[PDB]
């Protein structure tokens, strides 16, 4: 989808 | 009130594109503002001078602030670890918003993100600490060099970071 | 086995054959295909190419401007969201006793784009004079190369099943004349299109150019100030989309009168309520433009509702519905190994270089 | 000889072992590792102990400490660095990553940022889109038939 | 749109105080709103009928719905377990807002609260599914029986509950 | 403080 | 038979998980440690102990309360103070935030103070706030000034946590001692012949400054009347936007007292020839709220100062102290400071955990027997 | 002393269904089977109190003796002795500052911060430890939780 993570980028 | 402002002189491959002014909210978020301002001056050895913007998605944000690995998995805070989510007072108004990236709840590091659209789905999940004060034309320019993947065609970098008032 | 969460469905290994999908008449069994496609089930690579080509050949023989007759149920963007398509057919009615008009964008954004093609195309074969499909701006290669439909087709099937879809998407009609009162496009108007005879004499069967009448049909949007025109001028440049134009109220409220049309029914844009009715044409008291969005909780993030638009007995019924549950996929359809290794490669190295910190 | 390190390399890591050893037993426990600053905030700490165990006893002794950090040298290779990376996704070491093992290792990293029903869904699919033979688990032949191109091995390097 | 309306007939030590009716925002929170509805009807064999409001804190809220333990520790939903936090579209805007009570993230049972004032700090943490339609006077009347810790002076019960329209 | 929990009431 | 033995270095630790956080002292400060030979309190020695959540001996705690209660007794209802003053609002037991206001406002050794009430309730370190402020009032009798808030009575302290606080940390004797000392707290304050400082506000029964002087203090605040309204009155929600003119209206928010409007305030300021009325009582987001300025001067006719940041650990408000010197009103602002946790109503972890423990165990066993 | 076979027969049938490998001894997996026992904070703690021999696994003699403290025909002193053992991890008859914390982080989880949870664990001991040893006994526990009627709710039907 539309997220801003550090390492495991999700949907 | 007496809020600290910092800058980012963006560089595409090597050549200058312009600066972006960032008003930090020390009033709303004290610790989180200092974690950006400290790495923006580079007063701990490691800073935002010579840093890469790994993920750039159009109509979303500009993720950056990773220097220990430059791919997205690294980065470290000024507290010598990874701090806690300060508070979720400020929301994602729309474009200009500067918020903290994380690896989940209470996993805040050195990585941040500048918004180019209204991102209300990230409220209560990401700690907002700043807004672009001046230089929104420079951010809209960095935007068009990205993709759906987040991949940057021409490597966007930060090479000059400091402080104003 | 070692399977932890056992209650969740396991995608069937079995890929459906030509006998199971089709019949001896050549009519596909939509209900046998539906329940399979809902369990994340795939098809035999040749029968997937048969549903597309047989349905592409049926769309080729159809003209540029289709003439749809009332009662119809007009849908907007489905955007990969298959599990939200099954719900759309329930609020709108069964494809047997209900006529349909989809305005485009079946592919991209949502991670089930190919299923939305296979079901709609299977429905196009079984009901050719009932189920009508149009062309949205995402039905081109440049927007599927950039977005997620190419990467879907490679992974779920082959790049040849993609080239089947790309050949079928060019056979898709641009506009629709619904009950001699409505002009139905994806985006909207064009300054190069004055009358309805400007849509009929166009070279379709090609990839939409960066400009031109074909582009503007699928790409155009109304002004954000549609009604309050302090700054007039009919057609201005579309800054939000990049290419194409913007159409103001007097640009629409003159196209209508010049062609004896009531209103324009479009999609293209994301609408919070699932639709939006714009400023009334003060000749009829009917909204000059209505946008219809059929993708609810678009991108699993905007909590928008979706609406369908059914016109029956001189009454326009706008029926709203909510998001239905769907299976998870990582971005770009990547496997866990490709997603997790860059994290392992550092969270083992940031452990070992931090074991050499003591001395 | 199939080992890596030489003279001044093993001598330098011998000075780093006595400082980590709180009780001076000669064997490093897990409760001896998690006293350091940048280790309690790392998901894969218990992993770089269970794999660093040539015997399996919970304590990482000086033989296993030299042999483990040996794959993290500039003198390490491709077939070797991805072999250790394969052994992360395998907690019981049977040389085959089973359906639910992959789940456990990913939850160690992802946790509650993905719902229970979500992680299992992508696991059941990663296996169906990579398990060519159809055994219901992934070997080192199939794991390499996927990741052996993104080249993460050129970064799995520390210094002596 | 076609949002259900449930009713609560309040009773101070057996004696009726009044009736409070709620609009259940099933349009924005379908799974969470169906829970409250089905428990108000008692169609599943269990529910709000007879249960008490164990925690009433005047100037804050009225917590209730613990039909298994009557003290805050119990309560169950119609989904067997304890369902997930559906979404956080709706905020605790002001007095009258009906919202779910939890034991942290994704632990929604039957217990809920009715705000007697604005509770913004609960946004993103608690799921809002309804508001008081008619009967805010009764909720204000319920307040007069509370205390700071919430323990009621006289036992306030939901003597009758169901669905309107 | 002012919280609404089910089992362990906090400040 | 000595022989020095060899001990295990891994067994030389304590069970305590979060070793980094301080354990509150077991030592209770004596009169010899709190008080000097001249009878002067050692405030810097007190600060250092209380900030670590350390208690005093029940006897010396009483000495600080009674000694300061005796100094407040000899003071008038309406105090006579002058510039340079640093006016403070509600504290509501937020001790570690009272410690911060003494930095932003200045040390009590060279700065003049005026607290508008509300030292107790809501915050869980109220007895530490009384014990410090009273100690200051013994050491600086004519510099530090304390008024009476609506919470400085036995009605609100028995409903809220103050009585329980005293009972858990010290005893009920210290509560009773605090209650008489609270009676002895002055109601108003005339500051630099220009200002009138109260907790709540005005009263329909208070027309002149001579009214407050003749008022009988030294009692538990009544349900009706003047003394009650000084402590409870809030300004009418719309101050300057009053459509239907009235003077005092029934305060529906509080449930007692009255509301006061602008033609009710600008009326009082002329018959008494005062500049403004500084109050507290109402929680402000900015820690202050300057109301409608009287066009005859241009200075706010009311101020409402609030000195409690992140009120009730959740409001996320700033707090403001109020400095005044050389005809300028300086509104300093400050945020929250960390403070230890306490369970609601000062309860222990056993009385808090057992109801959940009882349940989670019963439901483990009733869902293991009822599965067949 | 035993009880009555009516209830023990029912317990035994339910015990056999829970015995996957039919050994008698139930492991971590042989308990984390049921959907209402996997997402509950005190499973591990109730297992360790049932295990009267310390082998890490529960058998029949123990499955009887554990649900015996919970039976309808129980007593106050018997029920609270179990409540005491939820916190007393190493079974020495004394709860420590570490044992008390661990059990509470099992319950409150992430809803409270570690420093915040430790502060209230320190404070419970200060106010409840009469002998001054830094730890809490059964007598010091009952002097706290004796006034409340907790014993009436720790009942199950067999
Ligand atoms: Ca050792
Ligand atoms: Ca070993
Ligand atoms: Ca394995
Ligand atoms: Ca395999
Ligand atoms: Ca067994
Ligand atoms: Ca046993
Ligand atoms: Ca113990
Ligand atoms: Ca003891
Ligand atoms: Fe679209
Ligand atoms: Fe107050
Ligand atoms: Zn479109
Ligand atoms: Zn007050």
């Amino acid at each position: 989808x539309l997220l801003v993570t550090a390492g495991l980028v999700l949907a | 009130m007496v809020n600290p402002t910092v800058f980012f002189d963006i560089a595409v491959d090597g050549e200058p594109l312009g600066r972006v002014s960032f008003e930090l909210f020390a009033d709303k978020v004290p610790k989180t503002a200092e974690n950006f301002r400290a790495l923006s001056t580079g007063e701990k050895g490691f800073g935002y001078k010579g840093s890469c913007f790994h993920r750039i998605i159009p109509g979303f944000m500009c993720q950056g602030g990773d220097f220990t690995r430059h791919n997205g998995t690294g980065g470290k805070s000024i507290y010598g670890e990874k701090f806690e989510d300060e508070n979720f007072i400020l929301k994602h108004t729309g474009p200009g918003i500067l918020s903290m990236a994380n690896a989940g709840p209470n996993t805040n590091g050195s990585q941040f993100f500048i918004c180019t659209a209204k991102t209300e789905w990230l409220d209560g999940k990401h700690v907002v600490f700043g807004k672009v004060k001046e230089g929104m034309n420079i951010v809209e320019a960095m935007e068009r060099f990205g993709s759906r993947n987040g991949k940057t065609s021409k490597k966007i970098t930060i090479a000059d970071c400091g402080q104003l008032e | 086995t070692d399977r932890v969460v056992k209650a969740v469905p396991f995608p069937p290994s079995h890929r459906l054959t030509a006998k199971e999908v089709f019949d001896n008449d050549g009519k596909p069994r939509v209900d046998i295909l539906k329940a399979h496609l809902m369990k994340e089930g795939r098809l035999e690579e040749s029968v997937a190419l048969r549903i597309i080509t047989e349905g592409a050949s049926i769309l080729r023989q159809e003209k540029n401007l289709l003439d749809i007759d009332a009662p119809v149920t007009v849908c907007g963007d489905i955007h990969g969201q298959f599990f939200d398509l099954m719900k759309l057919f329930e609020v709108g009615g069964s494809p047997a006793n209900t006529r349909y008009l989809f305005l485009g964008d079946y592919v991209d954004r949502g991670y089930f784009s190919i299923e939305c093609v296979l079901y709609l195309w299977a429905l196009k074969i079984l009901y050719p004079k009932t189920l009508f499909l149009l062309r949205g701006n995402h039905e081109c290669r440049h927007l599927t190369e950039y977005f997620t439909f190419k990467q879907e087709c490679k992974i779920k099937y082959s790049e040849r099943v993609y080239d089947a879809c790309m050949d079928a998407f060019d056979c898709l009609p641009l506009a629709a004349l619904m009950n001699q009162q409505f002009l139905c496009v994806h985006g909207g108007l064009s300054p190069e299109i004055n009358t309805l005879d400007d849509i009929r004499k166009l070279d379709r069967f090609k990839e939409p150019p960066a400009y031109g009448p074909m582009c503007d049909i699928l790409w155009s949007d109304p002004l954000e100030d549609f009604g309050n025109e302090k700054t007039q001028e009919h057609f201005t440049h579309n800054t939000v989309r990049g290419c194409s134009y913007f159409y103001s109220y007097p640009a629409v409220c003159e196209f209508l009168q010049h062609n004896n049309l009531l209103s324009i029914l479009r999609a293209h844009e994301a609408q919070d309520a699932g639709y939006r009715m714009y400023r009334k044409s003060q000749t009829t008291g009917f909204p000059s433009l209505i946008t219809i969005f059929s993708a609810p909780n678009y991108l699993d993030v905007y909590n928008n509702k979706a609406a369908v638009l059914k016109y029956e007995n001189n009454v326009m019924n706008i029926r709203q519905f909510n998001c239905s549950p769907h299976p998870y996929w990582l971005p770009n359809f990547m496997d866990v190994f490709t997603w997790s290794l860059p994290f392992v490669g550092e969270k083992v190295t940031e452990m070992l270089v931090n074991v050499l910190n003591i001395c | 000889m199939c080992s890596h390190f030489d003279a001044d390399e093993i001598k330098r890591l011998g000075k780093r072992f006595k400082k980590l050893d709180l009780d001076n037993s000669g064997s490093l426990s897990v409760e001896e590792f998690m006293s350091l600053p940048e280790l309690q905030q790392n998901p894969l700490v218990q992993r770089v102990i269970d794999i660093f165990d040539t015997d399996g006893n919970g304590e990482v002794d000086f033989k296993e400490f030299i042999e483990g950090v040996s794959q993290f040298s500039v003198k390490g290779d491709k077939e070797q660095k991805l072999r250790f990376a394969f052994r992360i996704y395998d907690m019981d070491k049977d040389g085959y990553i089973s359906n639910g093992e992959l789940f456990q290792v990913l939850k160690m990293m992802v946790g509650n940022n993905l719902k229970d029903t979500q992680l299992q869904q992508i696991v059941d699919k990663t296996i169906i889109n990579a398990d060519k033979d159809g055994d219901g688990r992934i070997s080192f032949e199939e794991f390499c038939a996927v990741v052996g191109g993104l080249d993460i091995h050129k970064k799995m390097v520390v210094d002596v």
